[PDB]
């Protein structure tokens, strides 16, 4: 078929995209659940050191 | 609910603490009364082997 030196191109654009999601989009999210979760385990920590 | 487990524990050992000076008090007096009415029983019975 038509292979063509677009897929040069689109394996540049590949990666490309990668860095972008690599650099800005995907570091600043882990923080979140991390944080939500701690919140409800230090309940159940407060519980058993009420009861103990 | 943790909050009410510290505010019931501090009171129980402030009262536990109450309690003990109360019966540490009664301790003393119970010293006091022994040694004072060993004092006027000796003397009672000494005097009465002298009228005899």
């Amino acid at each position: 078929m038509n292979l063509n030196a677009t897929i040069l191109g689109q394996a540049i654009a590949f990666v490309l995209f990668v860095l972008f999601a690599m650099k800005y989009v995907w570091p600043p999210l882990m923080a979140a659940i991390e944080k939500r979760q701690k919140e409800i385990a230090d309940g159940l920590a407060s519980a058993e050191r009420a009861h103990k | 609910d943790l909050d009410l487990a510290k505010a019931s524990a501090t009171d129980q050992l402030k009262k536990a603490k109450a309690e003990a000076q109360v019966i540490i008090e009664q301790a003393n007096k119970r010293r006091s009364q022994i040694l004072d009415e060993a004092k006027a029983e000796a003397e009672q019975e000494r005097t009465k082997i002298v009228a005899q």
